[PDB]
């Protein structure tokens, strides 16, 4: 039963040792993401904040929370190309941001740069994956330096950093990752509230919020080793209850701070953080184009053009 | 009885009924601790009963990421 009223429970967690009735799980949920967000100094009270919002039930759900919250919560959807699901996670999240009224904010990565998320697993070589990944950091870190956000949030959960970190186990890097990233010059803070929810739980939320959120993974996602990891914590997760958040908790407080030193450079095309002369994502760029070029997909007379950072 | 499975990715089975959701979800091989499953508007936790008349939703909580 509902731990606060007594009444059937909606949501059972052997983990917390706690289960919740609709109105109460809503109420908790809610005030868990306001005690991780004080806790660890994520947000400002009522400050901006740009949501990086994809239409999937995590990121739609911190939308509504950081709302709620009285957070200023402006929205970015990147429209990544990949066929259909891409085409339905943006009218998702149009469809979110107008129920709301809320600010959404779109950059559509075909239209800006030419090429899509599949074209880039052709053209730039990498995988889809990580052109995808690398595109979407970079993005979203330059339309939040771009529009003055102080700090960016993103609806990263528990299954989701557990997963990270036992992959960079499995796979020995470990000191970068974090719920909370610092602000620097050029890079906005990076923020993680949902981080100790795990993935049932931020879905629970979405669907008795009654938050329209889009089903479909992407395609590219099937056979990812996060899967793979995931399914093995979850393994354990089942007969052990808290073992992720152990997991997770019990590497940022004791092995993380003893993991470990050189100020990062200036992009000379984009002027945006990178460790090299070139950032990765105006390389990735000028390699895409080049190979382009090649196969008469693109102009020869046609030039990569940054958007540089402001100052 | 009537179990309408995610992602669509459309998948539908059936299976027999008066026996509680952690009986139903062990019969998929479904890890309780990656799903939710919903009747109507309610979710249902793993003592709830499952009916013989009863149609179910359940959902992937697994992001492919
Ligand atoms: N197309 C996108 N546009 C903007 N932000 C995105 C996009 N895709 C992912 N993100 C951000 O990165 C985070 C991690 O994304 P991931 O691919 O792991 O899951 P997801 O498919 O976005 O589903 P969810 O929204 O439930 O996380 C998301 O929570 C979201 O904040
Ligand atoms: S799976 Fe996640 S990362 Fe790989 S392409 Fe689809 S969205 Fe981008
Ligand atoms: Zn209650
Ligand atoms: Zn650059």
């Amino acid at each position: 039963v509902c731990k606060v009223c007594g009444q059937k429970a909606q949501v059972e967690m052997r983990s917390r040792g706690l289960a919740l009735c609709r109105e109460h799980y809503l109420d908790w949920f809610v005030k868990e993401t306001e005690r991780a967000i004080r806790r660890h100094r994520m947000l400002l009270p009522g400050e901006r904040v740009l949501v990086a919002v994809s239409g999937g039930k995590d990121s739609l759900a911190l939308w509504d929370v950081l709302s709620r919250l009285g957070y200023q919560a402006v929205g970015l959807h990147i429209e990544l190309g990949i066929g259909e699901y891409s085409k339905r996670s943006l009218e998702v999240t149009q469809a979110f941001a107008r129920e709301r009224g809320l600010e959404l904010l779109v950059v559509d990565l075909k239209e800006a740069y030419g090429f899509g998320v599949p074209e880039l697993a052709r053209l730039s070589g990498r995988v889809a994956c990580s052109a995808c990944g690398l595109s979407k950091r970079y993005i979203i870190n330059q339309v939040a330096v771009e529009e003055g956000f102080r700090v960016v949030a993103t609806g990263h959960n528990l299954d989701d950093e557990a997963a990270v970190l036992f992959g960079n186990l499995l796979n020995p890097t470990l000191s970068r990752q974090g719920p909370v990233l610092p602000e620097k010059p050029g890079l906005a803070a990076r923020v993680k509230p949902f981080y100790r929810f795990s993935e049932r739980e931020v879905l629970s939320y979405t669907l008795l919020r009654g938050i329209r959120y889009l089903h479909e993974e992407c395609p590219n996602a099937k056979g990812a080793k996060s899967l793979l990891y995931k399914e093995a914590l979850n393994l354990v997760e089942r007969s052990m209850p808290g073992a992720k958040l152990r997991f997770l908790d019990g590497f940022l407080e004791k092995i993380r701070p003893r993991l470990d030193e050189v100020a990062l450079r200036e992009c000379e095309r984009c002027g945006y953080p990178t460790t090299g002369a070139v950032c990765a994502f105006c390389r990735m760029w000028d390699a895409v184009y080049r190979r382009a070029k090649k196969r008469k997909l693109l102009p020869e007379e046609v030039s990569f053009r940054p958007r540089v950072k402001p100052l | 009885h009537r179990v309408v499975l995610r992602l669509p990715e459309r998948k539908e089975v059936e299976v027999k009924g008066n026996r509680p959701l952690r009986e139903v979800l062990e019969e998929l091989g479904l890890n309780p601790e990656t799903v939710v499953a919903v009747r109507g508007e309610e979710l249902l936790t793993l003592e709830d009963e499952v009916r013989e008349e009863d149609t179910l939703e359940v959902l992937s909580a697994i992001s492919g990421g």
